């Protein structure tokens, strides 16, 4: 079965780390990697916890498909609690690590404690140690990555480290593995330098063995992989494209927010967008796209691969920047361009190397920074504070502002304190786009009607990825839908939270979904691991891990008080596109929603869906 | 299955490791004749210096070793064998049968036919036994004399030369070591030894050994020449001849020696010998010879023991080495050392230095070494056995190595183990 | 009737669904650290190259064994390890001068492309068609082609 | 787990000091002439090349001894000599193809590279790191990402 | 303690080679190797013999560190008196020979008398005989050593000798070990070729013990190795470059002579510089260096290994030189290259070539050669009496030159009398240029006048390797001073030269100075030998040798007249480059280096200093 059944439950306060069995009857109940990690912290910590202190816990988890021969089999999860909303994290990385992870030996790493001294972890096959770090402390993570893999003199080892942010303990830090590919949102990276851990490297040679049915297993795999390679989506729109391609398509729509949501349509969404990518520059006549990669056993690749200008002024001085590193994501280009109203590539890119070398967040960023711009444009901010001015559409401000932040000198520090502590601490709470404490994705939410309730009952704050109508109401792979109406809309964000979950405790790449369906992935499961895993069963253990997630987030100290808008999406109109004149509805779907899900009115589990599920 | 395995020299222990390690889940019977554990009898030579105890000479020392392999140990003298229904007879009334069987029996020495060569005082050097008896007889200011020069008489003369005694050698041949040295070195040795402080007589024979009046007093025994010599101990070192002794009346083809082929198995589908009782192919051209010596036997096991268990391994040949220590002189031979007829386009070298005991020769029967022999070369010495067993094309080198025979490792590095790393 | 593998290195994404088909064939657990293929990441050009051995003629490795445990094929053209012959003297990987045939401490012996035989695995899993196997000879008509096409240029626009 | 050294002979420069170092640490005074690592020079082509044992599976020393003074160390995967069964009979000094394993007359015995028990003092010593303490398996890499990056020509200047 | 407390004293006349204990008292008051051989020398012989006859002697002599574990630990020095000069002569030379003394038990070895038959020594750890070698006689070095190895069968015998130029008693002859490794000047291997000595062989097994204190000593070593690794002359330039670096970077600053010191730059300079040692030849598209190789115990392998190109018209019909041997050092280059005038390269490697085989000195030769085409030029010399044309600027000419003096027929017998009694026999001798009888090595006097001082007062005639104050002026290691001034240059000779004389005593390369000082070598000194090696017992010792050189010097006959310089130095105008316009003021220097060193106004030591430094 894809489990190896171990875990290694170090100590940071004294080493002393020491393997222990997993615990089946619940990996056959919660399918491991997204409902076994998030099982094991419920079940040993307390809720009223604060964020960052010896007493948090934090896990690293793989799962049952993680490193086999599955498509896109190679994606591995961070789970804790999050110190910039409160509320349970869990974040998802893909790389090369997670099946390194599995070829050792283990699939699951819990850090629990406070080290007195730097350390890092590194394992070898049986051979968990620490080793002290303090000639690593203040270095970026590629210089960390080259120097662990030089010292040990071996070049198959796999590092999973944090940069700067995450020692200085900005909350929206991250962690950073293969150069780019990270983690991010709920700021892990603060919690990981909390506890005084720089890195993790680990080198595996015993193989992947124990799968219930290998004849089995290949044969589902194989044909499973013909129907990924005939979808028109998945065979050449995102290998030649990738994630920007969207970009144009939703200023078709009028749904795209510009200059702190004040907006609904950029005017130089053609300068940054994939078409713009795949132009050559009148300065060197070539492109900047090299090539696309891919991920660990992933048969789609839609990476990216850029190179920067030489003669921009962000890098004409600095030799340091001018290999190949990853491209532009969608998110990264919304909230570094359209969020600011900068149409400048070369910057854009620019920003992107800052935030992957020092492992920083690009939306939060983002989003603090048009705040601070809006701020600073109603008058509360002086030129003397900040130390610069900053207008919407200022390229070198937002330049500045990013090495400020990475380096933490100067208004900087009040940048790393998240866009709703900073509009609170001036006294403009209603400035601060953000739901939980976590700021809004690239989908606006008077243009589209399933978002703005996305957006509001989503576990872990304001996130597009739990529950994505967008793929019905735009380009409506399953039924295409009216994004104007908001008739049955609850079973719609019902069905879809519920596949997602299957698919994230899988452990495999969701963008799959495009071709992919439920009837396609029963097979691999059941020929891989053991016990009966049929349609039901897998509807149940969506709806048990979604349950258990909010009733530890209920018993946090968070209610139905926090299921909100800001005022400006529900009050003003828009101003231009195809949805004039229309604002959010969110108050005639929501009772409809805690009705559908089974729950008390004010949002609480009842003890007859507890006992459906036995989750009692 | 099941397999059973005569003797327990080396060859016997080392295929029955080979066979355990092989197929973890078979049954293994290992026969022997002597009452002692399995022991080289290579090493009995230092247990008659006083070197080491009797305990020393064994083959495996670990206490239990044959235990935890799951190996079992009998005990009995195989004395008829009936290859149509696979059964063995033993001496002692019992019997055994088999699936498979590996003959590693050894050889024996033999007695010249000379008068009076049964007496009490008249031993061998093979055994333990003999090895106990040579101890006690030959106390210190005693009379000793041996004959035969060879490989095993030139051991334990050494052996009986350090224990502190009178020693007188009679050599029927024309020089000493005649099959493994040239005559340059064989006087060489000859002059060293007698300036040591052994009397050495050459082309000359045993007549008679006659017996005093009583059993207490030496012997006196009269040469050919005429002269006679009182001896009060007596080692004869003639030579060995093959363990045969049940198969006359059986369908295996026998010479000399127990023939086989590459992979090691004689003319019926099951039975395999190894050891100093097999007869197996040339390096050179391919005949069937008889050579006993330790890694023969080491490598003849190992490789009859793999084709045995039922995969398929192959012998590239068989080739003679030797190491000779006598009274602090090392002394060595590898292969064909006496060259070849000229004719067919050979060449050689020979470098002597007489006065600091030094002697070194070449021989190239074709682009390739052949043969060499060394007085007093002890660093790299075994270089010579991977430039003659794997044939190495020499090429333009061959020329360096008839104006300096001494960088044959330069010549094996530059030729057979990293030729790219001299390419510029 | 002898075929060779063809490695195209402008159409590889580094997915590593060589390796573990490579491994599973001959060891019969997934193990991408156990494959006789290879493949290189070059960050600062970004390239991604895969290599492996190219059956020399002139072999080295061939030559330099003193047990004769690798000796060539007829039928496939590939030079063997007899893997009850080998003694693991570990002699054969210092003469080879491209740094392929190395050693499995696992098992005792050494390892190298045999072809799979005539059927290879690894040229069945490759999504993006960047490792064919061809015909020996001839192994250069696709480029070729492309560059017989392109470089003349045409009589048009002159 | 085990491990080996990795010999690059064109990085060798013949400044004789890892000799010394091996010679110091087994019997305590500085003597290259004792040493179990040795260095060739070919003057012809003006090349150096180090030589020592290369630690075998089933290796000619360790069963052509008559009286079982050769063992293998479990930990580091090494042929080790005991010397106090040793008797000196120097059969396996003419058993070995390679001619590493070599006599000692001051104490009467024999020598061989033992690997320090897993810690070299010769790899410590170079300053060039023409030796290495590296992986039993994969000791080809380098070799495998210098060729790699040289066939391969790139599409440019084209 | 290094020394072993042993020598030789053989007795040429009869053989008798009896061993004999080393005098302690002398050893801790001159540290050995140069000042221990000198002493022993001049305590025993008289200083009015004249330097060819039985009455002479010779001293082989090694260091404390020499044979160890320190870096470039393998140094070993001749001393005699010079035929040449009529001073007292130390030659200095590496390789794998001095160890090799030092390991078989010996570290001194002394000859005396003359023996009637030629002979040769063999040196076995306590056996050292005398041998008939009837058979070596008119052979090459390169012969000698391969015959004796042939003879003795082992390929581990360390041999040095001398070739045809010896026993023709060759003015200028050397003593040459490891085939390119080689001593030279004063003419040693003519006092050698006067007893019928013809080669020293060495085979050592027993090892250096007797180390005062073994774990500080490998602990001081290792410490000091890192200074040395740091440096980056030490790290990148000498090992990439050799000592030709310094061609370009002398003829820049206009400090070049040419043409028998009738020009000061050179146009050709950039042909034979280290650059044209790396570039690909057109015939054959192969560089002419190989690779690099480095003494005993050295770790900065500044040595040099060149190729001769096979279709040269010097060397296409002689198959005997087609292989790889030593390369180009800087004054080999400068002595058989701007001396004349020549500017190709093979040329220059074959003269190097046959330089070696047949046992001279490059410098001297080519000083001489370029004299004798100044007189053949100005028409004193005639075709008839040379037999060939000899212009400037010919390689046929400089070939057939070398190959007549080498080997002693024709016009090169007159050529190996040396350039001053060449240039007295035929009526002209200021034309000669050279200080006591040796000719000036590759650094002219006009634009630097350090070393005109470090000429006009060096006790072996002029030599830049007893006072080198160019280290200060170009490269400027402990500092850079100006090199056209004339204050402040007595100190800095007086410290040079001290400094010299220990390290040469030490018994280590002169070039780790480049990054070593005092400091870095006081510690292994102080834990390999006994006594209290201090500071100041180091200056002393500098200051003691000093002295007593000079004292023997001044008794021998020599004075404060022999303190000169050629009329054409110190008269002619430079007349192109930075120093054009600049002539040499000796006279303003020497009585304040006399005043400095506190000895005479005549040079001569004064009872003061002799009473100080314990001389009496
Ligand atoms: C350098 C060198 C030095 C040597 N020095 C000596 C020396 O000093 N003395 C010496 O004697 N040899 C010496 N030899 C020879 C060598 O020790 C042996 O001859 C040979 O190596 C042993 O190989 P083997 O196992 O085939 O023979 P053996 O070890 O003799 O194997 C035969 C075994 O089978 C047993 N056996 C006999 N008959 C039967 C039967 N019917 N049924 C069952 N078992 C039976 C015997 O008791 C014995 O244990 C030397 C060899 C070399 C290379
Ligand atoms: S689809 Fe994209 S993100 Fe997902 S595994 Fe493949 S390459 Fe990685
Ligand atoms: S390791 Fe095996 S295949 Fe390689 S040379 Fe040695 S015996 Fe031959
Ligand atoms: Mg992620
Ligand atoms: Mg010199």
């Amino acid at each position: 079965m894809g489990w190896n059944r171990k875990v290694l439950r170090v100590n940071l306060a004294e080493g002393t780390c020491t393997p222990e069995p997993l615990n089946m009857q619940w990996a056959d109940e919660y399918l491991g990697s997204r409902g076994l990690a998030t099982k094991y912290l419920v079940s040993e910590t307390d809720p009223k916890v604060d964020p960052l202190s010896p007493d948090n816990k934090m896990i690293m988890a793989t799962g049952p498909l993680t490193g086999t021969m599955a498509s896109t089999g190679g994606r591995y999860t961070v789970v804790t609690k999050g110190p910039l909303t409160g509320a349970i994290a869990c974040s998802n990385s893909g790389g090369f690590f997670g099946a390194e992870m599995k070829f050792a030996g283990w699939d699951m790493v819990i850090f629990e404690g406070r080290s007195p001294t730097p350390v890092y972890l590194f394992i070898e096959n049986e051979r968990a140690e620490l080793r002290d770090a303090s000639y690593l402390w203040g270095r970026s993570c590629w210089e960390t990555e080259e120097s662990i893999r030089a010292q040990h003199q071996d070049p198959l080892i796999r590092v999973s480290s944090i940069g700067r942010a995450g020692e200085n303990q900005v909350m929206f830090a991250c962690i950073v593995n293969d150069l780019h590919r990270a983690a991010g949102r709920s700021g892990v990276g603060a919690v990981m330098g909390s506890k005084n851990l720089k890195a993790v490297a680990i080198r595996g040679t015993k193989g992947v063995s124990g799968i219930r049915d290998f004849p089995g297993f290949v044969r589902a795999t194989s044909e499973a992989k013909k129907v990924l390679a005939g979808n028109p989506v998945t065979s050449e729109g995102l290998p030649k494209f990738g994630t920007q391609v969207l970009m144009n398509v939703i200023n078709e729509m009028g749904a795209l927010p510009t200059r702190n949501h004040r907006d609904v349509q950029f005017e130089d969404a053609s300068k940054i967008s994939a078409e713009a990518m795949h132009e050559k520059r009148p300065s060197d006549g070539k492109p900047q796209l090299v090539t696309n990669a891919a991920c660990f056993g992933c048969t789609i690749a839609c990476g990216r691969i850029s190179a920067i200008d030489k003669t921009h002024f962000t890098v004409k001085n600095n030799p340091k920047y001018w290999g190949a590193s990853g491209g532009l994501e969608y998110e990264a280009a919304w909230a570094l361009g359209a969020a600011n109203g900068v149409g400048d590539l070369e910057a854009l890119q620019y920003a992107n190397l800052l935030c992957n070398e020092q492992g920083m967040d690009p939306i939060s960023f983002g989003a603090t920074v048009g705040a601070a711009m809006e701020l600073y444009e109603t008058g509360v901010l002086t030129k003397e504070r900040i130390g610069l001015d900053a207008p919407f559409g200022s390229a070198d401000a937002l330049a500045k502002l990013a090495e400020m932040t990475a380096t933490g000198e100067g208004f900087g520090k009040e940048i790393g304190l998240g866009s709703k502590r900073l509009c609170e601490k001036y006294g403009h709470p209603e400035l601060s786009m953000s739901v939980k404490g976590q700021e809004f994705p690239a989908y606006d939410s008077r243009g589209i009607q399933g978002m703005g309730l996305a957006y509001a009952t989503s576990n872990r704050g304001a996130c597009h990825l739990r529950g994505y109508t967008v793929a019905s109401e735009v380009l409506g792979v399953p039924v295409k839908t009216d994004p104007h109406v908001i008739e049955g809309k609850a079973e719609l964000v019902k069905a879809f939270q519920d596949a997602t979950a299957v698919f994230d405790s899988a452990g495999i790449c969701v963008f799959t979904s495009f071709a992919w369906t439920l009837a396609d992935v029963q097979p691999q499961i059941a020929a891989a691991c053991d016990g009966d895993w049929s349609m039901d069963k897998l509807a149940t253990v969506g709806e048990r891990i979604w349950n258990m997630e909010r009733q530890f987030n209920n018993a946090a100290g968070l209610g139905a008080q926090d299921d909100n808008l800001p005022p400006r999406l529900t009050s003003e109109p828009a101003k231009s596109g195809p949805a004039k004149g229309m604002v959010n509805r969110l108050a005639e779907m929501l009772p409809e929603y805690y009705g559908v899900r089974g729950w008390t009115p004010e949002g609480t589990p009842t003890p007859e869906t507890l006992s459906r599920l036995g989750l009692s | 299955m099941k397999h059973v395995i005569l003797g327990n020299g080396p060859a016997g222990v080392i295929a029955a490791e080979t066979l355990r390690r092989a197929a973890p889940t078979d049954d293994i019977l290992l026969f022997g004749s002597e009452d002692a554990p399995p022991y080289s009898r290579m090493a009995i030579p230092y247990l008659l210096e006083g070197n080491i105890d009797e305990s020393g000479t064994w083959l495996r020392k670990s206490p239990g070793h044959f235990d935890r392999l799951r190996i079992h140990e009998m005990r009995g003298r195989a004395v008829s064998l009936d290859s149509e229904r696979r059964r063995i007879l033993f001496d002692d009334g019992h019997f055994e049968s088999w699936d498979r069987l590996l003959i590693a029996t050894g050889s024996h020495p033999v007695r010249p036919p000379i008068p009076g060569i049964d007496l009490p005082e008249v031993q061998t050097c093979w055994t333990l036994e003999d090895a106990r008896a040579i101890a006690r007889f030959a106390t210190p200011g005693a009379r000793v004399l041996q004959l035969g020069a060879g490989f095993i008489g030139c051991i334990i003369m050494e052996a009986l030369a350090a224990r502190g005694v009178e020693l007188t050698v009679v050599e029927m041949g024309d020089r000493m070591v005649p099959r493994m040295m040239t005559p340059t070195a064989g006087g060489m040795i000859r002059k060293w030894v007698e300036d040591q402080g052994v009397r050495v007589v050459t082309n000359a024979g045993v007549s008679r050994i006659d017996c005093r009046a009583s059993n207490d007093a030496p012997l006196d025994v009269t040469l050919s020449t005429g002269e006679v010599v009182v001896a009060d101990l007596v080692i004869v070192a003639a030579g060995v001849a093959p363990n045969i002794a049940f198969l006359e009346a059986t369908p295996v083809h026998v010479a000399k020696g127990v023939l086989v082929d590459d992979r090691l198995q004689t003319s019926v589908p099951g039975i395999f010998a190894a050891g100093d009782v097999a007869e197996a192919p040339d390096l050179f051209t391919g005949a069937h010879l008889v050579a006993a010596i330790q890694p023969n036997a080491a490598d003849q096991a190992r490789v009859a023991a793999l084709n045995m268990a039922g995969h398929e391994a192959r012998l590239k040949g068989v080739l003679a080495i030797n190491v000779l220590d006598t009274l602090g002189l090392i002394s060595s031979s590898f292969g064909q050392w006496w060259g070849e007829e000229r004719e067919r386009g050979g060449a050689g070298v020979e470098h002597v230095d007489e006065a600091a005991y030094r002697y070194l020769s070449l021989q190239f029967k074709d682009d390739v070494l052949i043969g060499a022999t060394s007085i007093g070369l002890t660093e790299h010495v075994g270089a010579l056995r991977g430039l003659i067993h794997g044939r190495v094309r020499l090429g333009e080198w061959k020329e360096r190595l008839l104006h300096s025979p001494l960088q044959f490792v330069d010549a094996y590095i530059a030729r057979s183990q990293q030729p790219m790393a001299l390419v510029r | 009737m002898w075929k060779s593998l063809h490695i195209d290195p402008a159409k590889c994404t580094g997915c590593l669904q060589c390796e573990m088909a490579c491994s599973y064939e001959h060891t019969g657990v997934i193990n991408p650290s156990k494959s006789r293929i290879k493949v290189f990441s070059f960050e600062h050009e970004g390239r991604k190259v895969p290599y492996t051995c190219t059956q020399c003629t002139e072999a080295w490795c061939l030559h330099s064994c003193p047990v004769d445990a690798i000796r060539l094929d007829l039928t496939t053209g590939a030079k063997m390890v007899f893997e009850d012959t080998c003694v693991g003297c570990k002699v054969c990987t210092i003469a080879c001068p491209f740094g392929t045939i190395n050693y499995n401490q696992d098992t005792g012996k050494v390892q190298k492309c045999d072809l799979c035989e005539g059927d290879p695995a690894c040229a069945k899993a490759c999504p993006t068609a960047a490792i064919t196997y061809i015909d020996a000879d001839w192994t250069g008509l696709a480029r070729m082609q492309a560059w017989a096409a392109k470089a003349n240029t045409p009589a048009s626009a002159a």
